């Protein structure tokens, strides 16, 4: 099991997912097309902003 | 490929490629009916021969 973490803004998160395009899905982090895991997503606004 | 990302890519060209294979199988049984009739026919050439 790999664990990665990070933030992003909120309506980015449309992007984590296997085969996504974007800023991104495209040069930050992208997922695998046979990807079988989970994404978990949070607000964070009572700590990062 | 070029108009579509890959996850709608994926089932559009298993679409396309379910349709050739089976359009494939389909040639290929009727080549076989077609060749077990000449068969018969050439065995009946022979005979008369």
């Amino acid at each position: 099991v790999y664990a990665d973490s990070f933030v992003i803004r909120g309506n980015e998160v449309s992007q984590i997912a296997p085969g996504q395009t974007g800023n991104i899905a495209d040069y930050n982090y992208k997922l695998p097309d046979d990807f079988t895991g989970c994404v978990i997503a949070w607000n964070s606004n009572k700590l990062d902003s | 490929l070029s108009r579509l990302d890959p996850p709608e890519a994926e089932v559009q060209i298993d679409r396309l490629i379910t349709g050739r294979l089976q359009s494939l199988q389909t040639y290929v049984t009727q080549q076989l009916i077609r060749a077990a009739e000449i068969r018969a026919s050439a065995n009946l050439a022979a005979t008369k021969m």
